[PDB]
DNA sequence: GGATTACACCCAAGACACCAGGCACGAGACAGAAAAAAACAACGAAAACGG
DNA sequence: CCGTTTTCGTTGTTTTTTTCTGTCTCGTGCCTGGTGTCTTGGGTGTAATCC
């Protein structure tokens, strides 16, 4: 064994030498990517205000306003409030939340409006008001009325108008970053098809089986129940194409990871999965053999279809399959799942939400919680695009640590290890603020610090290898 | 060792003050106690982290400690 | 209500107040700010009145009549750090579908509060003498709150 | 719910047979030490002719039903079902001859 | 002199540092007291045995071997301090 | 009462034992003791698994619950 | 012979353990765990038997093997 | 004449689970106060060795 | 049990700066609401044994 541990550890010295050549390489390729001229041209990012208006002319204000009461215009999303005989309009966007309190014969309703200082949950990027230190804001207005029923109806209608506005803004955002795609060109002959397929994410709240068709510039999923629930995916927009057979699964999978996100029903997604499920002493052993036949049948058919998709792409799309033997267990989201390496990506496709990490997009891997006799560790992927959030994989068993380190080395990904869960929300924002200064001071190559740098030890006893008495 | 050496000494003496009054301690007794205590607590925090991850969380809460001590067989 | 940012609202208030000599007023027998509720989850100001209790929350205001309080529980948590005050309310408080028949408040045991009751000496003597203290010294917040609830709802603290 | 032990002919609740076994046939059947399939194969809930025996030694009926060497209690004149071939061979190994009480053999 | 309530000498950073060595990222505020109680119950169980050994040897000083035997009795064998 | 049938457990025991030494004999009391110990162990394990499942705010026990319980006990590394 | 531990038996063991709902992989997981346990215990027992120069596995070997693991059993001659 | 009943099946509810929205209590950020920690020198109880 | 050596435990003081904290805003994850569809009950209804 001693000569094998010497051999294995010399291969581990080559592993460390590769890791050192990877840190030096990335340090050189961070100093070359960011120049001092880009640092001088620093871009200050400012909160964008979505401009809105209630009315342009006094004629636009409805004639129903004549009542000296709260009048709501759903068409213009406006809440006209009687302030000292003034028909003051308040857009539903400016409105925040409302509280109704029937005190005595009067119904006191306090309508709150957006005000800076831990206000709405909306991110800084989009502000419901224009930025202004010298701007004063109407924070709340309280009204009373003798008529309780109408005042309750008015409050319901304000709340409904806000819900409809928020829903429309979410629907817009789920279609916003989605790039306007070209139209799918139908195949003029009999298209190749895969029947009885489920799609994820589903276009409707009802799970329905559909048919997947191959066309000239993409694939089309089409539900038999409704023609309007078509999902078109262009070959140009597929980044990665995965197939996964039933090696342990109750299901077979064809997964399309996209370059640009698509709007399927109400959800924006980078991932579109097509799947089917197998699920429905010698007799029980024979029933397992019949399930193994049904697995092999669906595996063969879906693999063939995924190869036929790759062929139809004219060499734009390679068909990837997971290496199950190189798989490790971890928690990227909220469940423990088997993470599977492929040729070019780290994937999890069985449970939603899906994980697809492209290995080429990784800048550095950090192993958190790694120290003296630890039960488990976490793995963090940092991307070359610093605007992209870091990906965490939690609770990877410590038994898999040396395997994960080897695998990262075999893929040319630099890694570092730490006893503490470093915050990346902090690390990234500092790196985004000045990427050049970051690499100037040592980037991640200095942070690695592979050198043990330990010479203190614990002294030594009188060195005497001689029999005493 | 993460805990210091004098607050821990005072804690140990305070606890020992119940079983026999005015007891002396020895060179490597407090050190061994601190090593054992820290090893024990680190193992307990490992189990607590495992439970917290099991619950799909990242924050350890007292009920995770209680579950860990229940499964270990601790009273 | 206006929000005036910058270091500016005090100067704005002074000018307005001086213009028409506005006189400040004080209401609510007693108020307790920033109380942590476990159920409903959130932070609430508790304002107590002769006939009713108000819970003021950023998103939800509740008015509970003193008659609708059935039971008050004052229970130490087993962590020996927090103290629970629990109100049984009938009808149960509503946020939409499911309801809150029990309000669960969580105090720190080391949290001390000094509170003077907003009552005239004639009203205190006639209605509240032997039910409430005129001033509570710097005692634990949960004790003061439990005594005030006992005095105003006439319910026994369990 | 009551079942009739095929071998001795006694009738007891099936759960009683499962939990405690046959008080008479346990020397050759091990009904308590047997699974539900063996309990069914040796105790049948389908039977006919409930019989109560007080004194096995002097009751001519017990001798006629060959239950004079068993515990007094509930017995069945006819029991639906017979012992399985494997259990028959196991009993023949012990040297005990099995006479069916199904009535089809006489 | 009697020692009174020295459990608070296990300050927040010791417990936090112990958690970080244990791999814990976010720590609830009720943990620190929880941990303190746990530690108390541990030490009281170990010390009661160490003292039992010390008193049986008719000694007045708690030695390292007493602690080692007390730990060994609980399946807590410790290398480095004798054995 | 024992919840496993006797003959299947005996066959399993003999199958396992045959991998260490051929022509081994077992007293019936040895099999009975093994069955008692195995069921007691499995019931304790199922109690810990149920505790883990309830901790995760669920009702259905899952293989990950078993693995977590066995890891926390100190049985799997 | 590991298929002799049927699904109803595992269900019964879980019901005596208080388990209300059971996944479908629990059965295979339990079979694996039981196999590991039995492997260790029978290995220890056979070690005891071989040392005693016997060809029959007694109840004393099982009892000492359980005492070795820490699973002390009463009522079998211990 | 009379009655309780077996038996298949429909219309329906309780339950563990999945998905969505939002509000607050925690993390992140920054400037400030605190005492744990580090370093120093002195005295001698008591641990390790011997007959 | 009694006498010896000399380590390291107890005693006290000065200085440093990492850790604790007061304060703010934002967000992410805890909790309430809407919904799935399965296992099962309670019932109708057709049909029947029993004396
Ligand atoms: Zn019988």
């Amino acid at each position: 064994r001693n000569e094998t541990t010497n051999t294995e550890e010399e291969k581990e010295r080559l592993r460390k030498e590769i890791q050192k050549q990877l840190h030096e390489k990335i340090q050189k390729e961070g100093l070359a990517r960011f120049n001092k001229s880009d640092a001088q041209d620093g871009n200050e990012n400012h909160a964008v205000f979505k401009r809105y208006e209630s009315y342009v002319r006094e004629s636009q204000i409805p004639s129903k306003v004549k009542n000296l009461r709260i009048s709501i215009d759903p068409k213009a999303q406006t809440i006209i409030l009687p302030i000292c005989g003034r028909p003051v309009p308040f857009h539903i966007n400016s409105f925040k939340n409302g509280s109704k309190n029937e005190e005595g014969d009067y119904m006191y309703i306090r309508l709150n409006f957006n005000s800076p200082g831990m206000g709405s949950s909306v991110k800084k990027t989009e502000l419901p008001y224009e930025d202004g230190d010298d701007k004063e804001f109407v924070r709340s207005l309280t009204f009373r009325s003798t008529n309780k029923e109408r005042m309750s109806e008015v409050f319901k209608a304000i709340t409904e108008l806000k819900k409809t506005a928020v829903k429309r803004d979410q629907e817009r955002k789920t279609m916003e970053d989605v790039v306007a795609q070209a139209q799918l060109v139908e195949f003029k002959g009999r298209p190749k098809k895969l029947e009885n397929v489920f799609v994820r994410p589903a276009p409707d709240s009802k799970r329905v089986t559909g048919t997947l068709f191959i066309h000239q510039n993409g694939i089309r999923y089409q539900s038999p129940v409704r023609s309007d629930h078509r999902v078109d995916i262009l070959f140009s927009n597929i980044k990665h194409l995965f197939f996964q057979p039933c090696k342990e699964e109750l299901m077979v999978i064809i997964h399309c990871h996209l370059k640009t996100p698509l709007m399927i029903g109400k959800k924006k997604t980078f991932d579109v999965q097509f799947y089917r499920e197998v699920s429905d002493d010698e007799d029980e052993l024979e029933q397992e053999q019949e399930e193994r036949r049904r697995k092999a049948l669906l595996d063969k058919e879906f693999r063939r279809f995924a190869e036929e998709i790759s062929e139809a792409s004219n060499g734009l799309l390679d068909l990837e399959t997971p290496f199950r033997e190189l798989g490790f267990t971890g928690v990227p989201f909220r469940s423990s799942v088997l993470c599977l390496p492929t040729r070019d990506c780290l994937i999890q496709l069985i449970d939603t939400p899906f994980l697809v990490v492209t290995l080429e997009e990784i800048e550095v891997a950090h192993l958190e919680r790694v120290q003296f006799g630890l039960k488990n560790f976490d793995l963090v992927f940092v991307f070359k695009d610093f605007s992209k959030p870091v990906v965490h994989i939690n609770t990877i068993p410590i038994e898999m640590l040396e395997f994960v380190k080897q695998w990262l080395t075999d893929v040319d990904i630099p890694y570092s290890e730490g006893a503490v869960n470093l915050n990346w929300g902090t690390i990234m924002k500092t790196i985004q603020a000045d990427p050049y200064e970051f690499f100037e001071n040592g980037g991640w190559s200095f942070l690695g610090g592979g050198e043990s740098d330990d010479e203190e030890s614990e002294e030594e006893e009188s060195e005497f290898q001689v029999s005493d008495e | 060792l993460l805990i210091r050496k004098l607050p821990f000494q005072r804690l140990v003496r305070e606890i020992a003050q119940d079983f026999k009054t005015d007891l002396r301690f020895q060179s490597a007794a407090i050190g061994a106690l601190q090593e054992a205590s820290e090893a024990y607590l680190v193992g307990l925090f490992e189990d607590t982290n495992l439970c917290a991850i099991h619950a799909k969380r990242v924050t350890i809460m007292p009920k995770d400690i209680q579950l860990a001590r229940r499964i270990r067989g601790e009273r | 209500r206006l929000y005036v940012p910058g270091q500016k609202s005090q100067l704005f208030y002074e000018q307005l107040k001086d213009k028409a000599d506005f006189d400040t007023t004080s209401e609510a027998i007693v108020s307790f700010e920033d109380i942590l509720f476990l159920t409903p989850r959130g932070r609430f100001e508790i304002s107590m009145y002769a006939n009713n209790l108000r819970l003021r929350g950023q998103s939800y205001d509740y008015k509970i009549q003193n008659k609708n309080v059935l039971r008050i529980f004052s229970l130490p948590r087993l962590d020996d750090r927090h103290h629970l005050v629990i109100l049984q309310v009938d009808p149960p408080l509503r946020q939409g579908q499911t309801r809150y028949p029990f309000l669960v408040m969580q105090f720190d045991r080391n949290e001390e509060l000094e509170v003077e009751l907003n009552l005239s000496d004639e009203e205190y003597k006639s209605k509240y003498e032997g039910k409430l203290n005129r001033s509570y010294g710097t005692d634990s917040t949960y004790k003061i709150l439990s005594h005030c609830l006992r005095g105003l709802t006439e319910r026994r603290v369990i | 719910r009551e079942r009739a032990c095929m071998l001795c002919g006694i009738v007891l609740p099936g759960r009683v047979f499962m939990q405690n076994g046959c008080p008479n046939c346990d020397s050759v059947l091990n009904l308590r030490d047997s699974d539900q399939a063996t309990v069914n194969e040796c105790t049948s809930s389908s039977f006919e002719g409930l019989v109560a025996v007080g004194d096995n030694e002097h009751s001519w009926v017990a001798k006629w039903l060959r239950v004079d060497r068993f515990q007094p209690g509930l017995y069945a004149v006819r029991v639906d079902g017979r012992l399985p071939s494997d259990i028959v061979a196991a009993l023949e190994q012990y040297g005990v001859y099995y006479r069916p009480r199904d009535g089809s053999v006489i | 002199k009697v020692l009174r309530d020295n459990i608070q000498g296990i300050t927040k950073p010791a417990i936090r540092r112990l958690a970080r060595r244990g791999g814990v990222k976010r720590i609830s505020g009720l943990i620190y007291e929880e941990t303190r109680g746990v530690l108390k119950v541990f030490l009281e169980n170990v010390i009661r045995d160490a003292v039992t050994y010390t008193e049986h040897a008719k000694r007045k000083t708690v030695t390292a071997m007493d602690v080692v035997y007390a730990l060994k009795r609980q399946g807590r064998t410790l290398y480095g301090f004798g054995g």
